């Protein structure tokens, strides 16, 4: 199951 | 600009007049824009598939492309790899050892 | 044995027209389960094992919504350090991501990563700790800084020794019948003539799972360095994978070279020798 939310760089 | 490594080989030990999987295994580059096209007798086969991009540790990228085929004592082989890396297209004959 | 889930994205921008390409794959072990492909025709997560069709809706929906969302984030991403690294709008460039988590052969929690690279070189990493970050250069250490101020490695610790390994350990069971299956290597041996005295003994390993393996030449029981070949591991296409090694040998003095195989598959290594 993925990781929900990924913060910009 | 890393340069593409390439096997080119069978999914199944070849005997002539059996059906088959031929494979090309593209390799250790990048970027990721590369042209690969499977040859019989040096012409494009047309219905040829391919895995979905993924790439290892050292970011390199691999594809491998692959369509059914039946090896014959008459027909070659040859997988046709072209990247930015490469001056001109880089053929690898199919050798059934290998 | 020891099991990992492990997710990878690759995003390429298009600076001739349009928006990235974004393509993305999921993994437990060696086997592929899901992909996104932005120029798919779908536009949603897809199966790509039958044990994960099980899933229902919900999973299909949230799942396409986080890879979708996913995609935008590297979109923002190429941009933005198309800035830090001062290039024009002209180049393509590329932003990968590869995450997941590794347990034991008691499925409990090992290790967790997540990594960035730009245009193919180390960018920003997680730690093994899950709190600290490893900044290649000095546009990552901006990148840094912002998730420091973010929680960032809060969130992925989080889900990497939780929601990670519990998924993970949800599709163990769900697939059990092939991911808890290990296929040993087929293994034999072919003979190349290459003069009437010099030979080729090529040592293969064809259609094991998962794709860890070890092939050695021994001559005379002692390892065997000179005048081998090892390729790459490469895959069949059918989910099993392939591997050879080769050495060249006098003719007639075949019987001397031994070649040793360990896979995970066998209980105790194999050894092959050409009669
Ligand atoms: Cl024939
Ligand atoms: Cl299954
Ligand atoms: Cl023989
Ligand atoms: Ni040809
Ligand atoms: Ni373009
Ligand atoms: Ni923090």
């Amino acid at each position: 199951i993925l990781l929900n939310k990924h913060i910009d760089a | 600009q890393r340069t593409p490594k390439i096997q080119v080989y069978s999914r199944h030990p070849a005997e002539n007049g059996k059906s088959n999987f031929l494979n090309c295994y593209v390799s250790g580059f990048h970027p990721s824009d590369i042209e690969v096209d499977l040859l019989k007798n040096g012409e494009r086969i047309e219905k040829v598939e391919h895995s979905d991009l993924s790439f290892s540790k050292d970011w390199s990228f691999y594809l491998l492309y692959y369509t059914e085929f039946t090896p014959t004592e008459k027909d070659e082989y040859a997988c046709r790899v072209n990247h930015v890396t490469l001056s001109q297209p880089k053929i690898v004959k199919w050798d059934r050892d290998m | 044995g020891s099991h990992s889930m492990r997710y990878f994205f690759t995003s390429v921008s298009r600076p001739g027209r349009g928006e990235p390409r974004f393509i993305a794959v999921g993994y437990v072990d060696d086997t592929q389960f899901v992909r996104f492909d932005s120029d798919a025709a779908s536009q949603r997560m897809e199966p790509r094992a039958p044990w994960i069709e099980q899933e229902g809706p919900e999973y299909w929906d949230g799942e396409t919504r986080k890879v979708k969302a996913h995609s935008q984030t590297h979109r923002v991403d190429l941009g933005t350090l198309r800035g830090y690294y001062n290039q024009s709008e002209a180049g393509s460039h590329t932003v990968q991501r590869m995450y997941g988590c590794d347990v034991g052969s008691d499925w409990r929690f090992l290790r967790g990563y997540h990594q960035y690279a730009y245009d193919g070189k180390d960018y920003i990493a997680l730690k093994e700790d899950l709190r600290s970050w490893t900044a290649a250069d000095m546009a990552a250490q901006t990148t840094k800084h912002k998730w420091e101020a973010a929680h960032v490695a809060e969130q992925l610790r989080a889900y990497l020794e939780g929601t990670c390994v519990e998924w993970l350990r949800r599709y163990l069971e769900n697939g059990k019948e092939t991911l808890q299956r290990t296929d040993a290597p087929k293994t034999h041996m072919t003979h190349h003539a290459v003069s009437d005295h010099e030979a080729t003994l090529r040592c293969w390993a064809l259609s094991f799972y998962p794709a860890e393996i070890t092939l050695t030449w021994q001559r005379d029981g002692e390892d065997q360095t000179q005048d081998t070949e090892l390729v790459e591991t490469r895959p069949a296409g059918d989910g099993t994978f392939q591997k050879w090694a080769a050495v060249v040998v006098p003719s007639g003095q075949e019987q001397r070279y031994t070649c040793h195989v360990q896979h995970e598959g066998l209980p105790k290594p194999l050894t092959l020798r050409w009669e």
